């Protein structure tokens, strides 16, 4: 039924568009080059273990056949980006034949062996400027006679969803002639290396070898992505801690994967681009004083209206109140320098949020924040002085005063001292303010008024709630949660309830009138255990006679019938009630 | 099913207003979904009522420029081979491969890598039904709808409809989801699907011999003549899966176990044959009478 | 010598090759009642199509060859153009049309388009043949013939058999006995029957004389000396009852004649080294080696963990009876003997006995009918296994004591 | 390639004597049976080198299709030009009588030596009874020499065919298997003493594998290491005596760990499957043998005893669902229902308890009275 018909750009709507998506174009494109970078050097570890034991095991053939089962971790949303590295970097440093297998692209062996070849050869034609089984091997034999004879590698990706009938075969085959082609197969193990025993038989199990490889455990990967993405002072456009609580609440409790979360940022971004006039100037700060100065004056009306501002003008006296209130020539002057404080109060903020962390880190049994992430929450749900949880932290800070907390006043001390001219001016030059403090950590009641100066100077000054505290704070601020996280991640089995239960939309309804259907469902399951059709269609009946005496008895049973029909169609289609075969009827209560 | 259908809008849905100003609600949140689908994006769009009408006023006020490839799934002929076909000719305007489902699978892939802005964008109403879904029939879909070029809207109807995608094949392609609510009923589905009050006739069993190897037209022909030739015995609980592998193997119709299992579950995709398990655990296979079942290979030879 | 490559050379090609000997016992009146609806089918138009059963190993080909052979003998080469099929190789039916006409010279005439009805195809095959005539059709093991997907080659045969009236005999060869139960109504109603052969052996004391008559040294001379010299042999060895013995135990096993054949033909084997008139110990032992328990020699070679696993089974059927079993019950069971006996050489821990598994599963003993610890089948005797666990060379006593309690 | 025997003289000498000259008649076709350790290849390929009968050798493990298996044989056999296409079978014996007609082999006996035939026997039902009769199919002095790891009883068609003659090649003996499993080749030391480390090896170790290629890897591992103190201290008994508290440590441990980190709500959901598999025999209503395995259970009784098991604010996103498909393809849970619709099918537990009690332990949770007590 599926008729195609034939036909025979920066559209996206105030906040004027063209300067708008360009600000949306280089925000985004630059925020997904710098996570594909901070992807690909924290596996450098891991994968330059594996360059070494390669290289090993191919040199020293002069039986046996080396596998290397890496354990990748439970996403399988990021699992390409990983075998794009291993690729990229198994390529340069050993051979140029590597070639990786999907598992879904070949169920049995004619299509295992006609894309692996197939792969091959494209592979092969490119550096060195088919349903066949031995002909591979001439391949090999032709192709590489020299430069060591180099050693073509698979990558299966999946070992998991692979069967078991067609990799056995491929193991014997390529295991009975590796004196030319000499191959070292790769499988990405998803779960632990407990499978590779299982999936494989133990003759076949017998005939390999096996390395084990570790991978980066997860939580620890999005710490760094998290914490260089969101967390510095660099990139334009932060984020509410709410919207991010709903966004690493559903990394952490059902997903565990990034690339769910760097949609969930990339949703955020956009629908703080489309939402409201003011977004326009979320830049740095030169690019922001652009035009700032040149502006249409309803926009200003707006910077003026919005709720924050106007708590600011709630705070300030008349005789400014009078020009900066509708003129625009001032009411730039006054937000340049609000704009100067919002990008003040960032960079002020992270570097001692980030001391903060590396000094609260230290502590045993830690009972601020685990880590990195959840010392932006705290610090922002409740008030942070006003919780108990950093009264639990400043109870623990007193008789921790030994040369533990003086040596890691050292050692966190050392890591922002490389961040000592990192942040490179301060924002009251708290480096050398608080360094000024800190460079008497070489010469036991010193540490104990120092941490008393050090942390009433910190986090009383700046290290508070960033909507209150600063006016023109939408601009750099996305915040709707139940708002977005309908849109990333709904419950059709909640919607189907509520709106089945409950169809009350605006007249009368909530607890007779606007149904079929949920007459239907809910006359159904006013009987709650089963059902059998007749009785059903009488009492159907029954409701709707009274929704027509409420406003000839055998016309008005045909067309109740007829209309009971049509909702009784619908009650098997949407999941409730499946047919109950070869009897004389009933429905079965099939969901509770 | 007729003379029932009569009497069907009669007089008096029970309210108007609201259900012309609840669909109206929606005709706003058209255009964020042109610019969310522009980039790279996937709606899938669930409801209580009927929102294929709201799709088809979205495409005649949005979609007068571009391809769409409507799929309907209500309706029992349609499976991802008529997707491929029919994308494959009227679509890229010439016919394609045809030796097998991922051969045109992946030629359909290779044409759009190189061809910059052709701009093609299929929308499927009922994605999750008794026929669209499967583990071979949705992530061709999937693997189809991945690239930069392809933007499908759906509608899932169904109360377990999310459980047909685990993690992978959910990021094929990048879904959000939206809440609809219309409440009016599906009129298509309840019309071209069966009614109760009034078995398989003959056009569907045509149109999967027309759609499939002959070799599985031969394979059909050994399972009806078993079932034929046994119909009224009472003790005759079906052929094992073992026993129809040796005599579908001495008349050389197909040649490993695998084969012969994946024709066996997309043949129980369309029920026309029933898995039952005896009191060995083994499950024999009985379909659902006996006079249509003469009627197909009477005809179809002589 | 001449004579122990000569007579091995012309024993040899008569014994294991199935050669045409000349001899032929058992089955004059079914070949009498062959040769003359051979004759009148062959010299004249007509076209009437026998049908050959019998058992696998006796009969059939040497029979249909033989009478061709002597109807060849007479002229007027007679114009019959013998088309031979194998039931084994032309599977489909368009593989079958191009082996006619590869049999039948038709390449001379390009022929090349496919005909949609296919009774044109074969009357044109027919055709171009009959204006160029006599064709005779041996169509061997008819049992795969009979599974084609539409039934032509079946079934155009019999329709031009009586129908074009060009001369025919459609002789099917077959194996199993319901050629006319499993060929499909149309064309068993339409021209099957033509007169049925029937196809068995004979007595015993007539059968030592078929093991004369085969093994003798023939009319054929390699040298006439030897010829009488170890005919004569085998006739002493004929006479001897233990040669009898083993005959009468081959006989009630195998009334097949092509199991003599490789029973002979390992003695046979045996003889040109040394001895070339050779003992009923010889033929003993060439009966011998030829296996009566196919499955002693696969459980006998087994190690001892495979053995108290596999009692470990036969005890499974010997409580809670009649289950599939998976792994872990099997496990109990092994525990429960073990910890019966007082020594800890044998409790092996849980991952080597998976090994014995794995290694037992590739000798289908056990069956599969979810992935390790699942509904595994046994499909075995009792009594193979209690003769094979006394025949085992190192037998431990606690397996023996396992085997003795069960 | 050196050693054609090692005392397994007379299977050898019935096959080679059976064989024959070149210019007469064999054997249709020989099937030989044995277990995998028994040289049923090392046997038949350093005898057919010896007398070089001109063979074509195959494993059907390679060939995978029918097209391939004899396209190889073809190809292999024309040697002794293109590739000679065989799409059919009959194709093969048209094209087989044109190859055997060369003066190299017009008259010797060219062997089809067919290795490993337990894969043939899924290939098709055609191919075996008409491999078993081809000295009389094609008429151009033939054998095809069958081995294989299965016995022949299951190996017949079910209708019947030319039956081979069948060969047992024996498994080896004790005293044998001191011989042959490297009695020859020991290096440096007399091969009485090599002789004396696997005599005194082989004695323990001859009831867990009598197969001869691992004990030879396991042999050519435990010697060198019992080889060294010999030349490092340095009288066999002492080292016997130090030699086994190695090897029983290398029979045992000849599988990093079994914890995986999970997504927490994926953590309770196999939780909830195992707890609705193990001991379900509808006694969800008191809480809220074990050795046959994992019963099946549908899924809004995992979805039931999922909410009982978790503290409370869970909501059925399509993230929960989503997940609990994906625990199926990582084969932590099953659908045995193999196709009763995309609804609930019964979803059974395929974890190991051990397993499980980790995954419940590094969540706040003992289960084991919990579990089936
Ligand atoms: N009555 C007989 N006279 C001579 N030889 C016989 C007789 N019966 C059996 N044989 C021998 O037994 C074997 C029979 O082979 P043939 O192919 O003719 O029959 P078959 O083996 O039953 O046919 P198929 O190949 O269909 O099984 C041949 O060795 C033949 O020499
Ligand atoms: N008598 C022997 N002398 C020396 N080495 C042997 C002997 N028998 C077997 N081997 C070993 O066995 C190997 C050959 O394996 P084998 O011949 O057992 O394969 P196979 O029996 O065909 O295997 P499968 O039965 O699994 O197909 C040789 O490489 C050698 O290492």
């Amino acid at each position: 039924g599926c008729f195609v018909f034939k036909p025979n750009e920066d559209y996206f709507n105030p906040e004027d568009s063209k300067l708008r998506f360009e600000t949306y174009q280089l925000i985004w494109q630059q925020m997904k080059s710098e996570n594909e970078r901070l992807q690909e050097e924290l596996n450098k570890n891991l994968f330059d273990n594996l360059i070494e034991f390669l290289q090993k095991s191919h040199s020293g053939f002069q039986r046996e056949i080396p596998t290397a089962a890496l354990v990748l971790g439970v996403n399988v949303t990021d699992h390409d980006l990983t075998f794009g590295s291993l690729t990229e970097a198994l390529q340069n440093n050993v051979t140029p034949y590597v070639v990786s297998l999907q598992a879904k692209d070949c169920p049995d062996m004619k299509h295992f062996l006609q894309k692996l070849i197939s792969q091959l050869m494209d592979c092969c034609v490119d550096i060195k400027s088919q349903k066949t089984d031995p002909k591979m091997l001439s391949k090999k034999r032709t192709t590489s006679s020299q430069w060591q004879s180099p050693p073509v590698v698979v990558i299966l990706k999946d070992m998991e969803s692979f069967a078991t009938k067609v990799l056995q075969d491929f193991i014997i085959i390529s295991s009975q002639h590796l004196h030319e082609f000499p191959l070292i197969l790769i499988f990405g193990i998803a779960t632990s290396p407990i499978i590779i025993h299982r999936l494989l038989p133990h003759a076949v199990s017998s005939l390999l070898c096996i390395e084990l490889f570790q991978s980066l455990s997860c939580k620890e990967h999005l710490t760094t992505v998290l914490d260089k993405l969101l967390l510095t002072t660099q990139f334009p456009f932060k984020i509410n801690e709410k919207v991010l609580q709903v966004l690493t609440n559903i990394f952490l409790y059902h997903d565990f994967s990034v690339q769910n979360f760097i949609k969930g940022l990339q949703l955020s971004l956009l629908e703080h681009f489309y939402s409201q006039p003011l977004s326009v100037l979320c830049c740095n700060l030169p690019e922001a004083k652009r035009r700032i100065n040149f502006l249409s004056n309803n926009q200003c009306e707006n910077i003026r209206r919005l709720p924050s501002f106007r708590r600011y003008v709630e705070k300030q006296a008349s005789e400014k109140q009078v020009a900066l209130l509708t003129n625009e020539r001032y009411l730039k002057e006054e937000t340049q320098l609000l704009l100067e404080n919002l990008h003040v109060y960032h960079m002020n903020y992270f570097l001692v949020l980030r001391c903060l962390h590396k000094f609260t880190s230290s502590l045993p049994k830690y009972p601020l924040g685990r880590q990195i992430r959840e010392l932006y929450c705290t610090c922002l749900e409740k008030n942070i002085w006003d919780s108990e949880e950093y009264a639990s932290v400043l109870q623990l800070l007193r008789m921790l005063a030994k040369d533990e907390l003086m040596t890691i006043l050292e050692k966190c001390f050392k890591v922002f001292k490389s961040y000592c001219e990192n942040h490179l001016g301060s924002t009251a030059k708290r480096i050398e303010e608080f360094l000024a403090q800190f460079q008497s950590l070489d010469e036991k009641f010193e540490v104990l008024r120092e941490n008393v100066v050090n942390f009433i100077d910190c986090l009383v000054r700046e290290y508070l709630l960033p909507p209150e505290t600063q006016p023109l704070h939408e601009v750099v601020y996305f915040s709707a949660a139940h708002a977005l996280r309908e849109h990333l991640n709904a419950a059709p089995r909640i919607a189907l309830h509520t709106a089945l239960n409950n169809p009350y939309y605006y007249l009368k309804n909530e607890a007779n009138i606007a149904p079929d259907i949920c007459i239907a469902y809910k006359l159904h399951l006013e009987c709650s255990r089963l059902i059998n059709l007749v009785d059903w269609s009488e009492a159907f009946a029954t409701v709707v006679t009274a929704a027509e005496k409420m406003d000839t008895s055998e016309e008005m049973n045909e067309i109740i019938h007829a209309r009971f029909i049509r909702a009784v169609s619908e009650l098997e289609l949407l999941g409730f009630i499946k047919p109950t075969k070869q009897k004389t009827d009933h429905v079965a209560r099939l969901t509770w | 099913q007729q003379t029932l259908r009569n009497l069907l809008s009669k007089v008096s849905p029970s309210f108007s207003a609201e259900l012309k100003q609840l669909n109206q609600q929606y005709e706003k949140l058209f255009h964020k979904w042109m610019l969310q689908l522009h980039l790279g994006f996937n709606i899938v769009l669930y409801g209580l009522g009927s929102k294929r009408d709201l799709l088809e006023r979205f495409r005649t006020t949005m979609l007068q420029d571009s391809i769409h490839v409507v799929i309907n799934g209500f309706f029992p002929g349609i499976s991802v081979k008529s997707v491929l076909n029919s994308i494959t000719e009227e679509v890229l305007d010439h016919m394609g491969t045809f030796r097998s489902i991922l051969d045109q699978l992946d030629w359909i892939v290779n044409k759009f890598k190189e061809d910059s802005s052709l701009e093609l964008f299929l929308l499927i109403h009922n994605l999750d039904s008794q026929m669209l879904r499967g583990e071979k029939s949705q992530q061709i879909i999937g693997q189809l709808s991945s690239l930069h070029n392809i933007y499908l809207i759906a509608s899932i109807d169904h109360l377990n409809a999310p459980l047909m995608w685990d993690h992978a094949k959910q990021s094929l392609f990048n879904w959000l989801w939206y809440e609809t609510t219309t409440y009016s009923p599906y009129t298509e589905e309840t019309s071209y699907e069966n009614s109760l009050l009034v078995s398989l006739p003959l056009s569907s069993l045509t149109h999967v011999l027309r759609s499939l190897t002959p070799n599985a037209r031969g394979i059909f022909r050994l399972l009806i003549k078993y079932q034929l030739d046994n119909q009224d015995n009472p003790s005759y609980i079906g052929l094992s899966f073992q026993d129809f592998y040796q005599q579908c193997r001495e008349a050389f119709l197909v040649n490993s176990d695998l084969t012969l299992r994946a024709q066996l579950t997309e043949f129980r995709d369309h029920k026309l044959i029933r898995t039952k398990k005896g009191t060995d655990g083994v499950e024999y296979l009985l379909i659902p009478d006996n006079g249509t079942l003469t009627d197909f290979l009477e005809k179809e030879e002589e | 010598t001449e004579c122990l490559s000569q007579v091995q050379r012309i024993l040899r090609e008569r014994f294991c090759r199935q050669s045409p000997h000349s001899n032929l016992f058992g089955v004059q009146v079914q070949y009498k009642h062959l040769s003359e609806l051979l004759k009148r089918t062959a010299l004249h138009g007509e076209s009437n199509s026998v049908l050959i059963i019998g058992p696998r190993g006796s009969g059939k080909t040497m029979l249909i060859n033989h009478a061709l052979k002597e109807l060849m003998e007479i002229e007027e080469s007679e114009n019959v153009l013998q088309v031979h099929l194998n039931g084994l190789l032309q599977i489909n039916d368009k593989i079958a049309l191009k082996e006619i006409t590869r049999q039948l010279n038709l390449e001379n005439v390009v022929g090349d388009k496919v005909f949609g009805s296919f009774a044109e195809n074969l009357s044109f095959l027919l055709e171009a043949l009959k204006k160029g005539c006599p064709v005779i059709f041996i169509l061997d093991e008819f049992d795969l013939f009979a599974h084609h997907k539409n039934q032509t080659l079946l079934y155009n045969l019999f329709d031009i058999s009586q129908s074009a009236q060009t001369p025919i005999a459609v002789i099917g060869l077959t194996c199993r006995l319901d050629i006319l139960e499993l060929l499909e109504k149309r064309v068993k109603s339409r021209f099957s029957h033509r007169q049925i052969h029937l196809m068995n052996s004979f007595g015993f004391p007539q059968y030592v004389k078929i093991f004369k008559e085969q093994l003798s040294l023939p009319a054929e001379f390699p040298d006439k000396v030897f010829a009488e010299k170890w005919n004569e042999n085998v006739q002493y060895l004929s006479e001897d009852r233990s040669v009898q013995e083993v005959l009468q135990k081959h006989f009630n096993i195998s009334k097949n004649l092509r199991s003599l054949h490789m029973l002979l033909m390992l003695a046979l084997n045996r003889v040109t080294a040394s001895h070339p008139f050779m003992t009923a110990v010889d033929l003993m032992e060439a009966s011998q080696l030829c296996s009566m328990d196919s499955k002693a020699n696969i459980v006998h070679g087994l190690s001892v963990l495979e053995i108290c696993l596999i009692i470990a089974m036969k005890h499974l059927n010997d409580i809670y009876e009649e289950e599939p079993f998976n792994f872990q019950m099997v496990y109990n069971e092994f525990q429960k003997f073990v910890q019966r006996k007082a020594h800890s050489v044998y409790n092996f821990e849980k991952p080597v006995v998976m090994k014995a598994f794995e290694h037992l599963q590739q000798l289908e003993l056990i069956k599969p009918m979810e992935r390790e610890y699942q509904l595994m089948k046994l499909l075995l005797d009792n009594t193979q296994i209690m003769n094979a666990l006394q025949k085992y060379p190192n037998c431990p006593t606690d397996v023996r004591q396992w085997a003795t309690s069960s | 390639l050196e050693n054609v025997v090692l005392c397994r003289e007379s299977q050898v000498s019935i096959l080679q004597s059976l064989f024959g000259e070149r210019h007469h008649f064999s054997f249709p076709s020989i099937f030989i049976y044995g277990h995998t350790a028994s040289g049923k290849t090392y046997v038949t390929q350093t005898l057919l080198k010896t007398l070089e009968l001109p063979h074509v050798f195959v494993n059907c493990v390679e060939c995978f299709t029918l097209r391939l298996l004899l396209e190889q044989i073809l190809n292999k056999l024309n040697h002794l030009s293109t590739e000679i296409t065989c799409e059919t079978f009959n194709d093969f014996v048209r094209l087989f009588k044109q190859v055997t007609t060369a003066e190299n082999l017009k008259d010797q006996t060219v062997y089809i030596v067919l290795d490993k035939a337990e894969y043939l026997r899924d290939m098709e039902a055609n191919l075996l009874p008409g491999f078993l009769r081809l000295q009389e199919l094609a008429d151009r002095n033939v054998t095809v020499l069958f081995l294989s790891e299965i016995v022949w009883e299951k190996f017949r068609p079910n209708t019947g065919c030319f039956e081979p003659f069948v060969l047992y090649f024996p498994d080896y003996s004790i005293g044998n298997l001191q011989k042959i499993l490297s009695h020859d080749h020991p290096p440096e030391y007399s091969a009485d003493f090599y002789a004396a480390y696997i005599n005194i090896l082989l004695g323990v170790f001859y009831t867990v594998c009598r197969d001869l290629k691992e004990l030879r890897h396991l042999a050519v591992l435990n010697f060198p290491k019992y080889c060294e103190p010999v030349v490092k201290g340095e009288d066999t008994r002492k080292l016997w005596r130090n030699i086994e508290p190695h090897l029983k440590k290398a029979m045992q441990t000849v599988s990093a760990h079994t914890h995986v980190e999970l997504p927490y709500y994926s953590k309770f959901i196999l939780i909830a499957a195992y707890l609705a598999s193990y001991n379900p025999a509808r006694t969800d209503k008191r809480f809220f043998n074990h050795l046959l395995g994992p019963k099946p259970f549908p899924l809004d009784r995992l979805l039931a005893i999922l909410y009982s098991i978790v503290d409370s604010r869970v909501a059925p996103t399509a993230n929960i669902f989503s997940q609990i498909t994906s625990l199926v393809t990582l084969q932590l849970l099953t659908l045995v229902g193999h196709d009763d619709q995309l609804d609930g099918p019964k979803y059974k537990c395929t974890v190991s308890l051990d397993f499980i009690r980790a995954i419940a332990r590094t969540v706040n949770f003992d289960i084991i009275k919990y579990l089936y007590d």
